[PDB]
């Protein structure tokens, strides 16, 4: 889960 | 009018601290959206998505509490769970400053030029004239519980403050011969008060919202002390935004719709209802451009929504 990747 | 039902964008916020008081989003006037995820600041630009790890704290249990992009967008305040008021730059990605003078978490901010006004679970608010060695400047004390809402108007003013103590306070630009004394106390909200927003297009008018125990927006006349209008929205409101374009004000949800709503100004009639979120909506900000709103929501995500725009 990468920080507000799309 | 046309609104599309889907966000534009939906961008992952893992790790999202759940806390109604806190202000965990803020997009800038470069186009950079600030985004607080537990300890850490991540910055999304618009234009390219590139996303940065700006900052995280650096011992445990510390986490951030608010975000504030000063007007040129090239600053950003960062308050902390250890009543720290940060002040970043972030084009050289550093620290500038650590701001202490708080008793407890920073969990609001608001900018008018360069005075940073934040507030704390103390209940107490703080002006901090960040070019300066001795930064505090002025302490304003018309809460018995966290100020959870701090908005500077547009024109500076007045500054708004709600508290989890279910006050509105309106203040004065300056203190003058008196003391820092509030020019209205709104008391009509039966619940904490996060969501308080200027009319960018009125001086003197007010949108607040309160609380699950609330559930009200309340348009003022800061002058007057009038309130123009009182609207039951059902669910606590934690956010209200004005479209500087359209006449038109959004307000975020919580139970049972987690939903954004869009209200017609003057009269404050329904437009649409933006679902999709899975939990409470936290906080909205607005894009420079005024097209797009982003929701920060407790299910982990950011959706952005460009529901005042057709391109």
């Amino acid at each position: 889960r990468a920080p507000x990747s799309d | 009018r046309y609104i599309p039902s889907l966000p534009d964008r939906i961008l992952d916020a893992p790790e999202i601290r759940n806390d109604y008081y806190l202000n965990l989003v803020d997009w800038s006037s470069g186009n950079v959206l600030a985004v607080a995820l537990d300890n850490s600041v991540y910055l999304w630009s618009a234009s390219s998505g590139d996303i940065l790890q700006l900052l995280q704290m650096e011992q445990p249990g510390e986490y951030i509490s608010s975000v504030a992009w000063i007007k040129e967008g090239n600053y950003l305040a960062v308050g902390t769970s250890s009543a720290e008021v940060q002040l970043w730059d972030v084009q050289q990605q550093k620290r500038l400053r650590n701001m202490t003078s708080h008793s407890a978490r920073v969990g609001s901010l608001s900018w008018n030029s360069y005075i940073l006004s934040s507030g704390s679970r103390s209940g107490h608010i703080h002006h901090h004239d960040v070019r300066v060695a001795e930064h505090h400047v002025a302490t304003l004390s018309g809460h018995s519980q966290e100020v959870c809402g701090l908005r500077w108007a547009p024109d500076g003013r007045h500054l708004a403050s709600g508290g989890n103590d279910n006050l509105v306070n309106v203040w004065p630009s300056a203190p003058g011969e008196g003391g820092w004394v509030p020019l209205q106390t709104f008391t009509q909200h039966q619940g904490a008060v996060k969501a308080v927003a200027w009319c960018p297009w009125q001086s003197n008018v007010l949108a607040t919202g309160g609380g699950t125990s609330d559930r009200h927006i309340r348009i003022w006349n800061v002058c007057s002390g009038a309130c123009l209008s009182a609207v039951d929205a059902h669910s606590q409101v934690c956010s209200i935004l004005w479209s500087p374009h359209y006449k038109e004000l959004i307000s975020g949800h919580g139970f049972a719709q987690n939903q954004l709503v869009i209200w017609k100004y003057p009269t404050m009639a329904k437009v649409a209802e933006l679902k999709g979120h899975t939990s409470r909506v936290l906080s909205l900000t607005m894009s420079p451009d005024g097209a797009t709103v982003a929701s920060a929501a407790a299910d982990e995500t950011l959706r952005l929504w460009r529901c005042f725009e057709l391109d």
